[PDB]
């Protein structure tokens, strides 16, 4: 029946270290990985600190940022389920933004396609860095935009003036790793630089 | 949540309280909707005042123009003797909604007058007479806006309680009932049944051993 | 005639003994904890309570003619009074109409003068119905909708 109170599951989770719990709701929505990011856990994040450090110092922090974004998205969904989509702070709107992107473009994987059958690690690292960079740039604009209206309320304007880079962010997952590792890493870096330049200019234009 | 008899009782109490609160909120929303409908009807009725008093003011203005030609206007704006316009506000409460009340010059306090034009008496009796109708219309509009906002908030809360909260709790109560009765009660009988089987086996073994002697 | 007194554990009817005896019998006279807290000595929750065959006791030969009418009127008026009190808890009580205040005062009088019988104040059914009429006559003769004709004219005049 899906309840995790079964004697088998309880005994297993009493000793297993890493635990990839799944949710039936995501499977219903054709999510495909179906990994409930809110209940699953991994006790092994501590040991792999050395591997992360020798790989990339950014990942250990963007991972925490993404986890915080996910928790905030869960809380915001719980609030909006009764309060309503209005009266949300523009910072909260920016949090739900790129959280939708992380759900539908980073954690989601088709697993039956030439692009999502396999995914190299640093490709996921670049994906996470791009998403967190988008989040940080948006909140930097929220912090200072030559006025409160020009700082945070401009998310709707960003959705249009920055729409191309948003679409490229959500579509960067479609490229197959078989197309050559330098090609994909260069495409990711170029996307990051283009988004950074565009949003920095827009935040430095008229504000 | 963890299933237990105390948990089942707490969930049942929460469901009962939610049902009672939903009924109370529905009653409040119905009362607020009735008040809003009354305010809308009053505003619709008083809309015709904005035409009748306007026509009277226009007739008085034409009479004043025929009397003294072009009005002085400019420094004093002419066209009136009353209406030293100054507005005062009050806050009334209907069904818990702070409905504002409006009073102003020629429609309440803070009114003053001095001299006037030739037809200034007629202008006051027609152009300044529309001030009371305008104040009533403004008060009705403010009351309607406040009632609409309050009714929207109450309806959102009531709909959320009916759809989300109660339908969240009732599956929880069913799952708690199933976990206790469907498992614990079944296990208790099975445990005792196995114990009785052990006793019967012991008695049968003792009887067979005695018979073999 | 049996009036078995049964204790319902945990103050709920889902317990096996009350739920089991519910089918066999034909009524339920609940004692309510809140009424005991409200210091009404007989705390019988009259509105939840009912007799599945109370119609036989009411009649012309036995008891009095107006028994069913006054019973139904008291039931309905109590319900209305409880609803009006609940509304006044949230509507500020300023917007209540005259009938709302009538039902509020009737509810207060019914709780503090009718239900709260003394431990030794024996009451014949005739004077009990007289008290019921005393409480009822507050409403206008036309307001008691549940009362049939030829009864209001008989008793509403006091």
């Amino acid at each position: 029946g899906g309840d995790f109170s079964d004697p088998v599951t309880s005994a297993t989770l009493s000793i297993v270290q890493v635990f990839w719990g799944l949710d039936k709701k995501l499977a219903q929505r054709k999510h495909f990985p179906s990994v409930n990011w809110l209940i699953s856990y991994s006790k092994y994040s501590t040991a792999l600190e050395s591997f992360y450090e020798q790989f990339d110092p950014d990942f250990i922090n963007i991972r925490t940022k993404a986890r915080e974004v996910l928790q905030r998205e869960d809380d915001l969904n719980e609030i909006v389920q009764l309060v309503g989509k209005d009266a949300l702070a523009e910072g909260d709107k920016i949090t739900l933004e790129t959280a939708k992107l992380l759900r539908e473009d980073y954690l989601a994987q088709n697993a039956f396609t030439p692009y999502d059958k396999f995914c190299p690690f640093y490709k996921s690292v670049w994906m996470m860095r791009n998403i967190i960079h988008f989040y940080n740039l948006a909140n930097q604009a929220v912090e200072k935009g030559a006025g409160m209206d020009g700082q945070k309320i401009t998310y709707t304007l960003i959705k249009h003036r920055l729409g191309d880079l948003f679409y490229r962010l959500v579509s960067q997952k479609f490229e197959d790793p078989a197309e050559g590792e330098p090609a994909l890493v260069a495409k990711f870096k170029k996307l990051h630089e283009d988004l950074t330049a565009g949003f920095r200019a827009l935040e430095d234009e008229t504000r | 949540v963890v299933p237990t008899v105390t948990m089942l009782g707490v969930m049942k109490s929460r469901l009962v309280g939610a049902t009672r609160g939903h009924a109370l909120l529905k009653k409040k929303s119905d009362a607020l909707t009735v008040q809003f409908r009354q305010i809308l009807k009053n505003i619709v009725t008083t809309k015709e005042s904005m035409g009748e008093v306007m026509k009277d003011s226009s007739f008085a203005l034409i009479e004043a123009k025929y009397v003294a030609g072009e009005n002085i206007k400019h420094i004093v704006l002419e066209n009136v003797q009353n209406a030293s316009i100054k507005v005062r506000s009050r806050q009334e409460n209907i069904a818990g909604v702070k409905i504002p009340k409006f009073e102003y010059f020629t429609d309440g306090e803070t009114k003053n007058d001095l001299t006037g034009l030739a037809r200034g008496g007629q202008q006051v009796q027609q152009c300044r007479a529309a001030y009371v109708k305008a104040i009533e219309l403004l008060v009705e509009l403010a009351s309607l806006q406040t009632s609409f906002l309050t009714l929207d908030e109450a309806i959102k809360t009531t709909n959320r309680r009916v759809n989300a909260l109660e339908n969240v709790v009732k599956p929880r109560l069913e799952n708690t009932i199933t976990y206790i009765k469907g498992e614990l009660d079944e296990l208790e009988r099975e445990d005792f049944f196995r114990l009785k089987k052990i006793q019967g086996y012991k008695k049968r073994e003792i009887e067979r051993q005695l018979a073999s002697s | 005639t049996q009036i078995p007194i049964l204790t319902m554990p945990n103050d709920d009817i889902t317990h096996p003994t009350p739920d089991l005896t519910g089918y066999i019998t034909e009524g339920q006279i609940y004692i309510d904890r809140q009424l005991q807290n409200r210091q009404i000595y007989p705390p019988i929750n009259v509105l939840p309570s009912l007799s599945r065959l109370m119609k036989s006791a009411i009649g012309e030969g036995m008891t009095r003619r107006d028994h069913s009418d006054v019973s139904n009127q008291l039931y309905a008026n109590y319900a209305i009074g409880k609803d009006v009190q609940a509304m006044k808890a949230v509507v500020g009580e300023e917007a209540l109409s005259s009938e709302d205040l009538l039902y509020l005062e009737f509810l207060d009088k019914f709780e503090r003068k009718f239900v709260a019988q003394g431990a030794y104040d024996s009451r014949n059914i005739f004077q009990s119905l007289d008290l019921a009429w005393t409480l009822l006559r507050i409403f206008p003769r036309e307001l008691l909708h549940r009362i049939p004709g030829k009864t209001l004219d008989q008793y509403y005049s006091r």
